[PDB]
RNA sequence: UAUGCGCAUAACGCCACAGAG
């Protein structure tokens, strides 16, 4: 038995941080080799969601179903959109952006890290 | 919108009748179940919380001869808000006895 | 035995031990303890008070991040009197004058341009490191600023560091205060704790004198005993027992637990309630009782409206 | 308007990136840049 | 990280004892006497003061703008 | 088959580690 009025104060809160590793190379290979994060602009799909480099806010929260990445073609002109297909709702805490080891690598590889909440309920284990 | 259900038994005699108080809890439930018992006209009384996921509790009645299960629990209410609002009299001329005798004592 | 209200008007009464802002001791004698229980309970977690429930962040560049620093900011008291506002509605995400308080952090952590002097304490080489309670911000809205002298909505404690910082940070954020009873969340709970104890009486059933009367006086907490030398040997006897915190230890002596009988007073009751700085706690006894009243008037006038 | 700013894990500096551009900091070359946090409202509760 | 708003067990608030507990210590007084010239009675209380580790100051040194 | 709005996208095994009861 855990004291309600202790949870509620700050007894045993807690966060899991979740880091995806998003590339666009290893996963999206649809071809052409030339995928860059971003948005069509005038997408009514990202609007006010995803930022102009087609990449959540870093204060932003994420609900299901919610914008969670946005990658344009260069050769094309399409512009997909990737959405959150988790049950949790996460803040985002960081974005990375990741080079190839040359500092030559494109706009593709990125690591978003997002905080779960996880404060202690019915049937977590002490 | 209904905060009390009056729950008869299978016989219509009404002299044993399960009041459910919702939204409440052992508070006004054991101070109410201590008001009634000091009734004679009251045979059986004790009250429950139904389940802790649910907000109410069931309190039971039972009288004697022919007044039915609603009057003592009106008159242990009338009787608890009595008691109350004496102990809210004697509290407040005690804190107003104190503030009177402090403030003077060191002047 | 009926309930006769003149026997309990002629034995009832309250004695004020102690009260200065924010502490209050007494005592009520002759009164049972499930009206003793329903006031401590009311007091734990039924007076409302004022909280922060909802924080509307714009930046913040802090490490204390931003569920936590809301769940934070809930927990500060806020010295508002919450008999002058109203519960907001189911569904209201917008407050009007009647049922809410805005309060603004805005805090940027910058360095210290001159008087550093290349030294090492934060103090002088920061500026707005450490983010505490008097740069929250009350933000009138309606007419609050005309019903409320200024200085007057604030939280209790200005000091309960709230985050810390360093050059570049900043916490830019907006608050709502909403009010709310300690049943719901433990934000709204207007006591630091309130309780009581039934008063020990101690008598001593065989007098106890030389060096067992040390033992006895040792055997309790100091300051209840009175061992005294009235013919030049030593006899013991009991003074304020109040002070007593049933350790039992005399119960571990094995001569002297026979000549003491420690019991409790029945129906004397001691009070004591810890206000948080919202309101006075004599306030708060007031307001616990009169929340019992409300809660008998509300089902008598369900009774009244069945009928 | 409102430029994508990332910071530089090393130097710390603002960077620009657009699409097309490889990413690498202006000034020390380094390879992992962090994005900035810019003002926008988050509504979370205090429970 | 941070000092608790209020004490866990009751709600006592003890945040903004956490610099006059430091400035006491560094005073030269025993932890216990420390702890009652706060005024933390109950041992709830004392134990949210005695065992606070502070891990924001270690946790600022890692601070990003370094400028 | 799932999601989103009949339409668009996504449609898996084998080892090895680690863990729960
Ligand atoms: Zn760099
Ligand atoms: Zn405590």
């Amino acid at each position: 038995i855990v004291n309600k009025a202790s949870w509620e104060r700050g007894f045993a809160h807690g966060s899991v941080y979740k880091s995806e590793f998003i590339d666009l190379s290893e996963k999206i290979k649809q071809g052409d080799s030339s995928l860059v994060f971003g948005i069509k602009p005038g997408d009514p799909r990202v609007l006010q969601k995803l930022d102009d480099d087609g990449l959540p806010f870093i204060g932003a929260k994420l609900q299901y179903g919610d914008p969670y990445y946005s990658y344009l073609n260069l050769n094309t002109g399409e512009s997909f959109v990737m959405y959150y297909k988790s049950k949790e709702n996460c803040v985002v805490d960081n974005i990375k952006v990741c080079s190839n080891d040359t500092g030559s690598g494109k706009f593709k590889c990125v690591c978003i890290t997002m905080r779960v909440p996880r404060n202690p309920t019915i049937g977590d284990k002490f | 919108k209904t905060a009390l259900e009056m729950v008869q038994a299978a016989g219509t005699d009404r002299h044993c009748v399960t009041f459910v108080l919702h939204e409440e809890d052992h508070t006004l439930g054991n101070s109410l179940r201590y008001m009634i018992m000091k009734n004679p006209e009251v045979e059986f009384c004790g009250y429950t919380t139904t389940h802790p996921s649910e907000s109410k509790i069931n309190l039971r009645i039972q009288t004697r001869g022919t007044l039915p299960a609603v009057e003592p629990f009106q008159r242990g209410l009338n009787e608890l808000m009595n008691v109350c609002q004496h102990v809210l009299d004697k509290f407040e001329a005690s804190i107003k006895d104190y503030k009177d005798q402090k403030a003077s004592r060191n002047e | 035995d009926a309930w006769d209200q003149d026997r309990f008007e002629k034995n009832f009464r309250v004695d004020v031990v102690h009260m200065d802002e924010n502490s209050l001791e007494f005592d009520m004698v002759g009164i049972d303890a499930a009206i003793a229980n329903a006031f401590r309970r009311i007091l734990l977690a039924e007076v409302p008070t004022m909280a922060v429930e909802k924080v509307l962040v714009y930046n913040n560049t802090s490490i204390v991040q931003d569920e936590i620093l809301a769940h934070r900011l809930g927990l500060i008291p806020i010295h508002a009197d919450p008999r002058l506002f109203e519960y907001r509605n189911q569904g209201d995400e917008e407050g009007t004058e009647i049922d809410t308080l805005q309060f603004r952090l805005q805090v940027r952590c910058t360095r210290n341009p001159h008087a550093a002097k290349d030294s090492s304490d934060p103090n002088e080489l920061y500026v707005n490191h450490k983010v505490y309670t008097r740069h929250m911000t009350w933000i009138p809205l309606g007419n609050q600023a005309d019903l409320f002298p200024e200085g007057t909505i604030r939280p209790v404690h200005d000091d309960i560091l709230i985050a810390q910082l360093r050059p570049g940070q900043e916490i830019d954020l907006l608050m709502h205060c909403v009010k709310g009873i300690g049943k719901d969340h433990a934000k709204f709970s207007p006591v630091a704790t309130a309780s009581y104890r039934l008063l020990p009486d101690i008598t001593l059933l065989e007098p106890v004198e030389g060096e067992a009367a040390e033992e006895l006086s040792r055997c309790f907490s100091p300051g209840v005993i009175e061992v005294q030398e009235v013919q030049g040997k030593k006899v013991a006897r009991v003074a304020n027992p109040r002070l007593d915190t049933f350790s039992r230890e005399i119960f571990r002596n094995e001569k002297l637990k026979k000549v003491v009988r420690l019991a409790r007073v029945r129906d004397h009751y001691i009070f004591s309630v810890e206000s948080t700085g919202v309101l006075p706690p004599d306030v708060l006894v007031s307001e616990a009782i009169k929340v019992l009243m409300g809660k008998c008037r509300r089902f008598l006038d369900e009774l009244d409206a069945v009928q | 308007q409102q430029p994508m700013i990332y910071i530089c894990g090393e130097c710390h500096t603002e960077n620009e990136i657009k699409s097309r551009d490889p990413i690498r900091c202006r000034e020390c070359g380094y390879r992992i840049m962090y994005k900035k946090r810019t003002k926008r409202l988050v509504v979370f509760d205090a429970r | 990280m941070i000092i608790p708003v209020r004490c866990f067990t009751c709600g006592k608030i003890v945040g903004n004892k956490w610099e006059a507990y430091l400035g006491l210590l560094q005073a030269e007084y025993t932890e216990g006497d420390a702890l009652d010239a706060l005024g933390l009675k109950r041992y709830c209380c004392r134990r949210m003061l005695l065992a606070h580790v502070d891990l924001i100051e270690k946790l600022l040194n890692y601070a990003p703008l370094e400028k």
